């Protein structure tokens, strides 16, 4: 059988693809709260993976596992915010972005099973592209400089915004893991696959110090 | 006008310049109208 | 030096179509490309290929 | 052997080669797509649907490779670049031709292939922590086309060797001398930018080596014929 | 390739050749001549219409081109000489077949052609009062025939370039390495004087110099095989 080759099943698995930190005391997130743009490469292996294409479409399933830096189960409210593509994200955390009803919002104890949701495919183009080979619009003039090379805006999937519920701090320590699997892939244009070590998330810059794939040979003749 | 495309391409072997022949002519709905005698010297 | 021209001194007025073929008589082995281009009058000689 | 004529260029090819449509798709004229009534965008085809031919490229034994980037190759040259600089949207197909002049005491061989969106990655010096992004000429070269700095990673991080699975075609001085690669109007978008989105970028690359004995010509001519199929416009004028 | 065979003469020669009939004209015997009943000239046609094989000219990077008489080229040769030379009237066409043997990496272009009394001029220094006529071995050359002096104006005041308003063909030795020209009998009268009257020249002349490398053969042979089409002799004998 060949089903386990579709593409569907070459991405179909849930990865860990970003950690929120919300601290009683520190410098990470002191107003306990935290933006987290959507980052289909958090999970390391995505990125080469997702490469392979050119364009693709896909949905999204997000699920929030929360706790302590113990896996502690604790008695807490948290809120899980979504805020879509061209939306404003909170600044603080009594900012008027977390009751904008047009962000949709998950209200889960930590108690709760994991938290879970579909996002649509966002983009305003038919696919996502992770090859842009061209400056943004509009054009022309000058432009401003080259700084904005291969980056494609269009692939902007949006924002979840993690917090605490309530107007004092919490009481507990929280990590909120989350997963996302993706679900009715297809893709176009396949490409050769990465041999170079990435150095940057928006470009396929390499080092100039380039490897061979591999070579554990002395000379054609011997195995 | 005549231009160089490529290079002139040669193995080893063959000579490195060549010549171009031009030949030309009229085609069928070419005409002629006012007649003239003007020519060189008769028979010094 | 063509016949035409000089049947041409003959007359005062002509007017049609021309061609004019080219032959290469370079060695079998010689290869490459020329490009050949016709301005009409007015236009100036073209700068480049 | 034939003569091969549109619009008022004419090359001299042979019929006996063997074509490579890309992605198995002819180019199109958009009536699939968007907007139309009113009204449907300028379509160009007796005279902009020409053959263009590039300046020639030499290769030689020394060569690492070259690419062209489209429209780019072409929004500086005819009445192409016209149409595509004075309006707003654009999208098109292609016919691209690459064929060599050589004898048979050469050889070598050369992969031509095409890569959507072909995006380029110079370098800082190995390693960062911060990077230089590629200029304007080297990442819309222009008809002139540019030379590969390192083309065993294609200047983009990814191996040469698996190159062939975007549409091409092998030229080796033993078998053929030219290749050609039909390219349909491939994007995310019916119609996008002709001076800052290009679609897609040409390769032309020496994977065996030029050769020859001393006394042979050292360089080898390499010729890129390349005719739009169905163009496509909209926008106004400056 | 084939066997080309007629009489007891046999030469080796291609069917994939392109003939070219002088004046859109093939020889033809002369029942048109009224002077008939009784009677009719002797034609030879099995024995003396044969292949007559002319002595190999070497064409070299510095020669000017040779001409041939007609039918003087044979009035010295074999049963047709015998015939021409015993009768007291004559007319013939021609079979004129030039061939040249070189190799691929030889070059140059001759101009095979055939002019209608081809009177020759020479030169006494330039110019008068007075002139010297050309002689016997310069005007009637035998089969050996004669070497041009001044190729640009054919040694008779007249401008080669123009040379191709006659029956002619190209010996370009990249394309081809024979020629055929179809003679018929031209002339103001029906019959003529085989020694004292020559129809026809043949002209072979370098347009395009020979050229190779050195180290190649030097001297590239020029073949000329002719054959008699409807030779007619009318008269007795000594």
């Amino acid at each position: 059988s060949t089903a386990e080759t579709t593409l569907d099943s070459f991405f179909s698995r849930a990865g860990l693809v970003g950690e929120i930190d919300l601290p009683l005391e520190g410098t990470t997130n002191p107003n306990g709260y935290a933006n987290w743009d959507i980052d289909i490469t958090g999970y390391a292996q995505m990125r080469r993976k997702v490469e392979l294409f050119t364009y693709m479409r896909f949905d999204a399933e997000f699920t929030f596992v929360a706790c302590t830096p113990t896996g502690e189960v604790v008695p807490q409210l948290l809120q899980y915010m979504f805020v879509p593509p061209g939306a404003p994200k909170p600044d603080s955390r009594e900012s008027l972005a977390w009751q904008t009803a047009t962000n949709p919002s998950v209200f889960v104890k930590l108690s709760d099973p994991p938290a879970q949701v579909s996002v649509p495919f966002m983009s305003p183009a038919s696919a996502y592209q992770w090859f842009y080979d061209g400056y943004p619009t509009f054009g022309e003039h000058k432009q401003e400089k080259d700084l904005e090379y291969g980056a494609c805006p269009n692939n902007m999937m949006g924002t979840f915004s993690v917090r605490t519920v309530g107007t004092s701090k919490s009481k507990y320590p929280l990590v909120v893991r989350i997963y996302m699997r993706m679900k009715h892939v297809r893709a176009w244009i396949p490409r050769p696959m990465r041999n170079q070590n990435y150095l940057f998330k928006a470009n396929p810059n390499y080092a100039g110090n380039s490897i061979k794939p591999t070579g554990a040979s002395r000379t054609a003749i011997t195995t | 006008s005549i231009w160089y495309q490529t290079n002139y391409v040669v193995p080893i072997g063959a000579p490195n310049t060549a010549y171009i022949i031009a030949l030309a002519a009229a085609q069928k709905n070419f005409t002629m109208q006012l007649c003239k005698d003007a020519s060189d010297i008769l028979q010094t | 030096s063509t016949l035409l021209g000089q049947l041409c001194g003959y007359y005062t007025q002509w007017s049609g179509s021309l061609e004019v073929t080219f032959m290469f008589t370079g060695s079998f082995m010689a290869t490459g490309k020329m490009l050949i281009a016709y301005t009409p009058p007015g236009g100036p000689l073209p700068k480049d290929r | 052997v034939a003569q091969l004529t549109i619009g008022n260029s004419t090359i001299t090819t042979q019929e006996a080669a063997n074509i490579i449509v890309g992605y198995g798709e002819w180019p199109s004229y958009c009536s699939d797509s968007d907007a139309t009534a009113v009204d449907k965008p300028t379509r160009p085809d007796v005279s902009v649907n020409r053959f263009y031919t590039l300046d020639t490229k030499l290769w030689e034994k020394s060569s690492k490779g070259w690419y062209w980037k489209f429209p780019d190759v072409l929004t500086e040259t005819g009445v192409f670049g016209q149409n595509a600089q004075f309006h707003y949207l654009y999208r098109s197909g292609f016919c691209i031709h690459v064929q060599c002049n050589a004898s048979k005491f050469h050889q070598g061989a050369l992969l031509v292939a095409v890569l959507p969106e072909y995006v380029i990655g110079t370098v800082a010096g190995g390693t960062g922590t911060e990077d230089s992004h590629p200029p304007y000429k080297q990442t819309q070269p222009g008809a002139d086309g540019f030379e590969l700095q390192h083309p065993y990673v294609l200047d983009a991080g990814i191996p040469i060797s698996q190159l062939t699975v975007c549409p091409h075609q092998w030229i080796n001085l033993r078998t053929n001398n030219c290749a050609t690669i039909i390219v349909p109007y491939i994007n995310a978008l019916p119609f996008d930018s002709a001076l800052n989105h290009c679609n897609f970028g040409l390769l032309v690359v020496p994977i065996s080596p030029l050769d020859y004995d001393q006394g042979a010509t050292p360089v080898i001519p390499i010729t890129i014929t390349l005719a739009p199929m169905c163009s496509e416009f909209a926008g106004l004028r400056q």
